[PDB]
């Protein structure tokens, strides 16, 4: 049913998240504080 | 004028000379398919499925015919190798001439749209215009492909109206056309499970209507439009090539390791398969308990059908051909006549000896012999000077149970050399070598071709992709730079934001 | 090509790892050896009588 | 331009060139069905390549009965 | 019915002719040896 | 703000790498990997 | 030939772990390296004079 | 030499039919100026 | 056979060499 | 003025390393791939997949380390570090390879995110795409090295480990087990690499010798002005000196520097097909006729034949230590061995 | 002219080389002790001079299964032990 | 183990010394944001 | 009127904090004796 | 059927080479 | 491939028809 190798996969797929997320809540909020003028 | 390289492109802004292009392109495959069917037929010999199946003789559409239920020729013969059969219309000629009738019509209606290519069809009505609207396009050529795509699983290979698709068991010995069943559980996308591939195509198909229906009533977003060039008829050649260079990786990648719709009674053996030793395991699974069951020895061994035995010989391996060697694996080792035996190998001793088999990765191999527990004890020496283990120091000896040698011992030491030469092979088979004047070097098989061909054509196409998806996102530059850029722009910190003239300090 | 002329020849690494006893922990050099011995061995096959290749 | 029957019929469908629904209109859902197909190939992937492994499922020849 | 407008010339200039000879003939040469086998 | 002269960085900076790399030939001939 | 020159070559003198062949690499990988990004270089700042239908 | 009977016409097209093409669309070019 | 169709090939192309050369399309200025 | 286009003004702003989003893909491949090869050869053996010692902890030298490819008995493992494999545990996955497979597929994405950086820049700047196109070529030998071959072989161990004697070593297999130097795909691929080098000299040295006089001075530099119009160094000079020297020259720039981007961009593009090839042991192994005419007729012998010979030799001698897990035991009296030596 | 602040200029400040003294000499320390502690084997399970064979062996500990490599080289480890 | 706190502390004291040195300038750079 | 923290300035420590922390590690190594 | 496998290049030939004859000519004129 | 051969040759006639008889010069009336 719920092997090892599913939970393990799971855990990629969580971290993968954390990261990507986390990476974009970063950009995101620089690119706020420091915007172009025009 | 035209560079050579860009004579297709007049057709750019002509949807119905493209159309006639594309049916022209369609008409010839549509008649290669009926022409290599056509020379194949001529070419394959159908007398043995067991030692001289069409993957031993180099055919390549007959076993995708076979694969989804075409199975018999007009002449009364079928692959199975049952005779008397009347396999109606569709027999691998009716196929054949479908195709060319098909090419044939084909050619006409080309001919046709190349004449009558300003049809009002193709004209926006606002502006008087050529112009396709691509978007709606992709939702209903979508919606079509999942409707074919659907009734290809939903009747085709269930058998409700059709003949199913080609099955076997995990040895490759009893295949045969039968309905199949959808697995609509996990072990559906299990690539070995024939009712994965019955409700892949359903459920794919039903959600192709769905985006299908999806893309014909919703308008793109602009933002997207204006990002992919969705009014540029080459996004969908660079989209489209990225694809299908995706879908010749698979089907290369599925044709080496293997799958259900891969299965090895059409296109041979996986090299894996001698990697990994699967059929000599199961060989000996049945001579074992054959042997345990009373059997004498040569019981067990007469009891191996012959065409297990061959598949647990390395002329069959696919990963043991050359690039130039040329056509059909039996213009190599010859035609597959009979099952010589299995040879057992026994030193002065009495001690059973085991032959190293040779790994695929070697064009040539040493001749070494070795105990159940790995110990060399006898070889072919290159120097002889020294020799220890020499067939002759080691009094070895050579008998063959089953097949044609069954029960028959040889002692003469070129004699045994001989088969222990072979033996390397795996199992030992004779050959007829003149009937095709084969040359005796390994070629490689329909599976190996097909990867081959189509893993280079994938690689190939993905520059196809870079180029046309290229030539796509900068057609206001393809011909050359602005002639007035000016510096500012290309120099450091002018803008905050590159290229976003609105960006000065 | 003008220096190996006059044998002034590659890096050799043969069995510069060893352990703590002294046993021989092969690396990839050592696998390069072994392509160079069976090169060695075979080129010009009958053209040797004596146990050194010295030119 | 020739008319012609057929031409008459196909008419409409070949009549909304350039159209566009405004803004980022399906983009946010198509994001989803983009991340859902992906999750879904990668378990393919490790399904075959046998880092996804799961019960009743033996990715073998074996698997043929 | 009008005559089709988008036809267009092709060139192929003498340097490109010379160019394109000698890959095909240097091709040949290099695979020739590898069809005979 | 450009105190240190930029060519007494660049000799300090020259012989900090000699020094380094010296170590890693003396190495080839000391200890691991010296075929002793 | 001169394939077997090449391979009697590596056997007797090991040209391969020899640092001058390693820079000779470099010279020949990185001459062809240059050479591509040099052309696709030029090649991706021609200025416009033609057209789409004749070659830049 | 036991060579491939076939390379023969190998190479003949191989070297024909794409020398012919080329030769083709530059007797075309030469005629129009 | 074979050896006719080498020599063959490698004596085109050292006439296409003599016309590349002697009847080039001549490089002409501005 | 939403989220989406605030973030693409900071990815796109002009600063000393441009970032823009496929900075998002490439910087952390890059960097991971980088700092998977260079954290496992300074620290990670190959003892457990290789039976070799390949970092600078064990004693190797920069020639000699490397992260080797893993053990046969992996397959094509993802060898994720969370996977069935190594089970989370960091350790054993660094001696299981897994930094190789670490390497490749970071790597990978890497390319993928460089050239995306030469579309992404060349479209901000104004420019063709050429210099992406061009990159097409370094991806088509990577992927085809490092992932296709392997993939098809039994095991990612067949590929090609990430150290500078690893890779003389596979070199070497390949003349020996795939007799690759007798590949017309190769052979393609040499003429193009040199045919590149050649260009790449042949051009410069050119343009330092056709020059104008554009100042006063010995050093030539200073005399060029990065905004003049006029062309630097003589056209019309070159091509009467290369027609007088060689017989034909160039006569067009544009022709000229798009052939240097054509010559060695298909060169490496051919052997990438070849080695396709190879993954299936589809080699250019043989010549049938010579190999008929030498099984009959003794005193025949070519190079071809020689070279043989010393393919035989090596596959004999370095298989054993080489092919750890088949467990060759080749006895003294079977290896081939010509006269004495 | 991007607006960062020159290499040049940083490289030669009083304030930069007050920080990076101290900076380059700890990572420089730290990756020592990294080794000379032996916590480099230990986390990277590299082994010591003294580790790679048993005492009488010459056998290489070679992985020999996917699924149980794990077990096998912990078995390896403890016939050292 | 401890061996990671001998590695670790010089890297803090160098992080902690520059700390020390930049913090008055790091907080004008941040009042330039806005 | 410079900013200290940068783009700039990370990708410069990504890099240059490892390589010191390694050339160290391998200067130790040249001390390890079988 | 033992057939003259030369017989397969000159018929080849025999089509081949007149017929581009042919067609050059004919290109050459159309486009004059 | 004598067969082949002779197939070809008479299919390319059948497709020399076709177009001489649709694809003609037109005669015309000057
Ligand atoms: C160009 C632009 C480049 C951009 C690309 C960017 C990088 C993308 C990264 C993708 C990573 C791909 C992972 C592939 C892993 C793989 O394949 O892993 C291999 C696995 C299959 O695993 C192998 O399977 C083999 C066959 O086993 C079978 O046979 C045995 C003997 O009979 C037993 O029966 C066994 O049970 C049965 O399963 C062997 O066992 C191998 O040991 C085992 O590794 O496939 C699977 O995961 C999936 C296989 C099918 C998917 C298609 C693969 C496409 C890639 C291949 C295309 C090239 C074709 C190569 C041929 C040359
Ligand atoms: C590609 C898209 C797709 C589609 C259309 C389906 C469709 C289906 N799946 Mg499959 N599935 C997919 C992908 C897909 N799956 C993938 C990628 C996996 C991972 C391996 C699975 C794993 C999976 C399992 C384990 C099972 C199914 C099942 C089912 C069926 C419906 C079950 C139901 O009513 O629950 C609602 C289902 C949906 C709303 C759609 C799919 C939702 C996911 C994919 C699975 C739900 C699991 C379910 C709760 C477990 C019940 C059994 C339990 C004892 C373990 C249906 C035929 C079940 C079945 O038929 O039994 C054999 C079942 O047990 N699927
Ligand atoms: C996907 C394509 C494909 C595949 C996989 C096969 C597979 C097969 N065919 Mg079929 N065939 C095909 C297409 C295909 N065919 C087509 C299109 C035709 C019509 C031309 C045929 C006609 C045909 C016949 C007539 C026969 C086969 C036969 C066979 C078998 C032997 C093949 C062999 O020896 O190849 C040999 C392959 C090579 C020698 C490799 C050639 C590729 C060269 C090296 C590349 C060219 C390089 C190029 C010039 C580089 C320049 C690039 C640069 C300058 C930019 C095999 C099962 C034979 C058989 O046994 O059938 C009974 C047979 O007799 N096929
Ligand atoms: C669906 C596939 C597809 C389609 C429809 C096109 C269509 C087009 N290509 Mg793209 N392209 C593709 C695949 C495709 N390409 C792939 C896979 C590659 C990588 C090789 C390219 C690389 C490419 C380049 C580099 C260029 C084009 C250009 C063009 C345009 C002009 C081409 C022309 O006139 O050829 C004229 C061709 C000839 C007169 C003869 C070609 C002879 C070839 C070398 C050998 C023939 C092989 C034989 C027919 C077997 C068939 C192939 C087999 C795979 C089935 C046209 C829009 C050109 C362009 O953009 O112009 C603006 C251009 O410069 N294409
Ligand atoms: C990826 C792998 C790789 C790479 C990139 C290289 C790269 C190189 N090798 Mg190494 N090599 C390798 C693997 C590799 N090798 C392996 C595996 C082995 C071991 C088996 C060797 C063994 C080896 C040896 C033994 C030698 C090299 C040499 C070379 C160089 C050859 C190019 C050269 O000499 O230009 C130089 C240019 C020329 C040689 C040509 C001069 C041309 C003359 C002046 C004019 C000719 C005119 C012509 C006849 C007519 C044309 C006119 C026309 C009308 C016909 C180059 C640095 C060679 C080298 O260093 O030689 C100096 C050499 O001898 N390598
Ligand atoms: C951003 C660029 C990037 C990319 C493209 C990759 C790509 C990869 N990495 Mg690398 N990695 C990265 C950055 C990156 N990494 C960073 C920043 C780190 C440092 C932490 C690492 C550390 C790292 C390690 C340590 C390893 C990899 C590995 C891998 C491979 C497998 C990844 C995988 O299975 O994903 C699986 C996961 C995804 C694809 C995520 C999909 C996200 C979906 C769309 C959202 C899901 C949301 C969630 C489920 C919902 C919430 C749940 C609920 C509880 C609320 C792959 C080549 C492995 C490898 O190389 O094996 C050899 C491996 O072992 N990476
Ligand atoms: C071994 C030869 C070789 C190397 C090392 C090399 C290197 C490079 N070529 C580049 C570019 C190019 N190469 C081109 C043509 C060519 N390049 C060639 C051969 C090479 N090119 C050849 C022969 C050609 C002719 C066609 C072009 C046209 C370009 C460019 O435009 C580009 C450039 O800017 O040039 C100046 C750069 C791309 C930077 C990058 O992706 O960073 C990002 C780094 C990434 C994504 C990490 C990749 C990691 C790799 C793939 C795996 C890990 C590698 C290990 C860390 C190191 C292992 C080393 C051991 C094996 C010894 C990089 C400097
Ligand atoms: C249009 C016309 C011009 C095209 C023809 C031009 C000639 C080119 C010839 C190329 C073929 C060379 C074959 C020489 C061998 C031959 O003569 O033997 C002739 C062999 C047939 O094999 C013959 O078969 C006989 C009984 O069947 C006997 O076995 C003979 O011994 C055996 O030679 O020819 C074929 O196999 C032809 C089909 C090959 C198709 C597979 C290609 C798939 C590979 C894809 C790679 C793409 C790479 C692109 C890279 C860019
Ligand atoms: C008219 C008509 C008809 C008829 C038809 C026909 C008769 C057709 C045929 C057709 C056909 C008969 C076709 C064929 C085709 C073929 C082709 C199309 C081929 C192709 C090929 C290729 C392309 C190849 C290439 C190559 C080579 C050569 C070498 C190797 C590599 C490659 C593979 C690349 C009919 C009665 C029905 C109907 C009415 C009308
Ligand atoms: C893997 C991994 C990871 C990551 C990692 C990394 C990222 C790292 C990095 C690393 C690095 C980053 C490192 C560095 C190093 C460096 C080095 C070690 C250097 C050295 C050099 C030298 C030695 C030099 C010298 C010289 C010479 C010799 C000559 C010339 C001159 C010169 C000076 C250059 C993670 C965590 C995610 C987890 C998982 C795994
Ligand atoms: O490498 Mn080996 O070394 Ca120079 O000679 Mn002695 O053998 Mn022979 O002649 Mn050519 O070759
Ligand atoms: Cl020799
Ligand atoms: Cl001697
Ligand atoms: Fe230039």
């Amino acid at each position: 049913t719920i092997t090892p190798s599913l939970k393990g996969f799971f855990i990629g797929l969580l971290s993968g998240a954390v990261v990507l997320g986390l990476t974009f809540a970063v950009l995101i909020a620089i690119s706020q504080i420091d915007k172009v003028q025009r | 004028g035209l560079p050579w390289y860009r004579v297709h492109t007049v057709l750019i802004n002509d949807p119905g000379r493209l159309i006639a292009a594309h049916l022209m392109h369609t008409a010839l495959v549509a008649g290669w398919a009926g022409s290599m069917a056509l020379y194949e037929l001529a070419t394959f010999d159908p007398s043995d499925p067991v030692l001289n199946p069409m993957w031993r003789q180099g055919m390549f559409v007959l076993p995708f015919m076979a694969r989804l239920g075409v199975t018999g020729s007009w002449s009364g013969w079928s692959i199975t190798g049952e005779t008397g059969i009347d396999p109606g219309f569709w027999s691998f000629e009716g196929v054949a001439l479908a195709h060319i009738v098909l090419s044939g019509l084909l050619f006409l209606a080309a001919c046709w749209h190349w004449v009558y290519w300003d049809l009002e069809l193709f004209r926006d009505p606002r502006t008087g215009e050529p112009a396709l609207d691509l978007p709606k396009m992709f939702g209903i050529h979508l919606f079509l492909a999942g409707l074919l795509c659907f009734g290809f699983g939903a009747f085709h290979l269930t058998g409700l109206f059709g003949p199913g698709m080609w099955v076997s068991d995990p040895y490759g010995l009893t295949g045969s056309v039968q309905p199949v069943a959808p697995e609509w559980g996990p072990d559906g996308f299990n690539p070995y499970n024939p009712g994965g591939v019955v409700a892949h195509h359903i459920a794919a198909g039903i959600v192709g209507i769905i985006a299908g229906l999806f893309h014909i009533l919703v308008r793109p977003p602009q933002r997207l439009y204006k990002a992919l060039r969705m009014g540029n008829i080459e996004t969908v050649l660079s989209s489209s090539i990225a694809a299908v260079f995706f879908a010749a990786f698979v089907v290369a990648g599925t044709m080496w390791y293997g799958s259900a719709t891969t299965p090895i009674e059409l296109f041979g053996p996986t090299r894996y398969q001698w990697d990994s030793s699967y059929f000599q395991q199961e060989i000996n699974r049945r001579v074992q308990a054959s042997l345990a069951s009373g059997a004498t020895l040569e019981e067990a061994w007469s009891a191996i059908p012959e065409k297990l035995a061959f598949y647990d010989y390395i002329g069959n391996n696919p990963a043991k051909g050359g690039l130039f060697r040329t056509g059909p694996m039996n213009k190599g080792d010859g035609i597959a006549q009979a099952w010589k035996g299995h040879a057992v190998f026994r030193n002065k001793e009495g001690e059973e000896l085991f032959v190293r088999r040779m790994p695929a990765f070697f064009e040539s191999f040493p001749v070494i012999l070795t105990d159940k527990n790995g110990v060399v004890k006898a070889d072919i020496p290159f120097r002889r000077a020294e020799s220890k283990y020499s067939f002759e120091q080691q009094g070895v000896t050579v008998s063959f149970y089953g097949g044609e040698l069954n029960g028959q011992t040889f002692t003469d030491p070129p004699t045994v050399k001989s088969y222990a030469r072979k033996a390397i092979f795996g199992e030992i088979f004779e050959f007829d070598t003149e009937t095709l004047n084969s040359d005796g070097i390994f070629r490689t098989s329909p599976r190996g071709w097909f990867t081959f061909a189509h893993a280079v054509f994938a690689l190939l196409f993905f520059f196809g992709h870079i180029w046309h998806g290229a030539r796509t996102l900068f057609r206001d530059v393809f011909s050359g730079i602005d002639p007035e850029l000016s510096p500012e722009q290309v120099e450091w910190g002018f803008y905050q934001k590159v290229g976003d003239v609105t960006t000065r300090r | 090509i003008s220096t190996m002329a006059f044998n002034l020849n590659g890096f050799n690494f043969n069995h510069s790892v060893i352990d703590a006893k002294g046993n021989v922990i092969n690396t990839w050099a050592d696998i390069i050896n072994r392509a160079n011995l069976g090169m060695e061995v075979m080129h010009e096959r009958n053209a040797h009588n004596f146990p050194l290749d010295l030119a | 331009a020739r008319r012609t029957w057929l031409g008459d019929i196909l008419r409409p469908l070949n009549s909304e060139y350039g159209k566009v629904a405004p803004g980022w209109g399906t983009t946010p859902l198509m994001a989803v069905f983009m991340g859902l197909f992906l999750v879904f190939l990668l378990i393919i992937l490790e399904i075959y390549n046998s880092t996804l492994i799961l019960d009743g499922v033996n990715v073998s020849w074996k698997a043929l009965g | 019915m009008e005559p089709n407008p988008n036809r267009q010339p092709v060139e192929l200039n003498r340097t490109s002719l010379y160019l394109g000879l000698l890959l095909i003939l240097v091709l040949a040469l290099l695979f020739s040896s590898y069809f005979f086998n | 703000g450009g105190r240190i002269p930029l060519w007494i960085v660049a000799t300090v900076a020259g012989m900090g790498v000699i020094v380094i790399v010296g170590l890693f030939f003396y190495g080839a001939y000391a200890g691991l990997g010296s075929s002793l | 030939g001169t394939f077997n020159f090449m391979i009697v070559f590596q056997a007797e003198h090991n040209i391969l772990m020899h640092p001058f062949h390693q820079l000779g690499v470099a010279g020949v990988f990185g001459g062809a390296l240059f050479c591509a990004m040099h052309g696709s270089l030029v090649t991706s700042s021609l200025i416009r004079e033609t057209t789409e239908t004749e070659s830049a | 030499m036991e060579v491939n009977q076939l390379g023969l016409i190998a190479t003949a097209l191989f070297v024909l039919v794409p020398s012919v093409f080329l030769i083709i669309l530059y007797v075309q070019t030469e005629s129009q100026q | 056979m074979e050896t006719i169709t080498y020599v063959f090939i490698f004596a085109c192309i050292i006439a296409l060499f003599f016309f590349a050369i002697f009847f080039r399309e001549p490089p002409r200025i501005t | 003025r939403g989220w989406f286009d605030i973030l693409d003004d900071w990815l796109k702003r002009d600063r000393f390393v441009f970032v823009g989003w496929s900075g998002i893909l490439l910087f952390p491949c890059a960097y991971l791939a980088l700092g998977g090869w260079l954290t496992g050869t300074t620290f990670v053996t190959s003892w457990y997949t290789h039976g070799l010692a390949s970092s600078y902890l064990e004693g190797c030298n920069f020639l000699t380390v490397a992260v080797s490819t893993p053990a046969n008995s992996m397959g094509h493992s993802l060898l994720l570090l969370w996977g069935p494999e190594a089970q989370g545990d960091f350790t054993r996955w660094c001696q299981l390879g897994g930094l190789w497979t670490f390497i490749a597929l970071h790597g990978a994405f890497g390319l993928i995110g460089f050239m995306l950086r030469q579309f992404e820049i060349a479209r901000l700047v104004g420019v063709r795409p050429y210099n992406a196109i061009a990159f097409s070529a370094p991806i088509a030998v990577f992927v085809s090295v490092f992932l296709i071959y392997p993939l098809g072989q039994s095991s990612w161990f067949f590929a090609p480990s990430f150290g500078v004697a690893a890779i003389f070593r596979f070199l070497l297999f390949f003349q020996g087990f795939h007799n690759w130097t007798l590949n017309p795909f190769h052979m393609m691929g040499v003429a193009g690499v040199l045919g590149g080098a050649l260009l790449c000299a042949i051009h410069g040295a050119t343009v330092e010798n056709t020059l104008f006089q554009d100042g006063e001075g010995a050093s030539t530099f200073r005399a060029f002005n990065p905004t003049q119009a006029e062309e630097t160094y003589s056209m019309v000079t070159a091509n009467r000196f290369w027609s007088q020297i060689f017989g034909i020259a160039f006569s067009n720039k544009r022709w000229l520097h798009f052939f240097m981007l054509f010559v060695p961009v298909t060169g490496l593009w051919m052997s990438a097909i070849g080695v396709v090839g190879l993954a299936l042991n589809l080699r250019s192994y043989d010549f049938i006729s010579q190999e008929i005419r030498a099984a009959e007729d003794p005193e025949f012998e070519t190079f071809y034949t020689k070279n043989l010979l010393l393919n035989e030799g090596i596959r004999a001698w370095m298989a054993p230590q080489d092919q750890p897990h088949e467990n060759f035991v080749f006895p003294e009296e079977v290896l081939p061995r010509g006269n004495a030596l | 002219t991007t607006g960062e602040r020159p290499f040049s200029d940083i490289i030669t400040s009083v304030r930069y080389w007050v920080i990076h003294s101290i900076t380059i000499p700890a990572l420089f320390i730290a990756g020592w002790l990294f080794v000379s502690t032996g916590l480099a084997y230990d986390v990277f399970g590299t082994p010591r001079p003294d580790s790679y064979y048993a005492q009488e062996q010459r056998s290489i500990p070679l992985v020999t299964d996917r699924f149980e490599a794990k077990q096998q080289v912990e078995t390896f480890l403890e016939q050292l032990k | 183990d401890w061996r990671v706190l001998v590695v670790l502390l010089p890297v803090l004291l160098a992080a902690g010394w520059a700390v020390r040195n930049i913090l008055p300038y790091a907080v004008k750079q941040v009042q330039k944001l806005l | 009127s410079y900013p200290i923290f940068t783009v700039r300035w990370v990708a410069v420590h990504t890099l240059a904090v490892p390589t010191i922390f390694f050339l160290g590690a391998i200067a130790a190594m040249q001390f390890i004796q079988r």
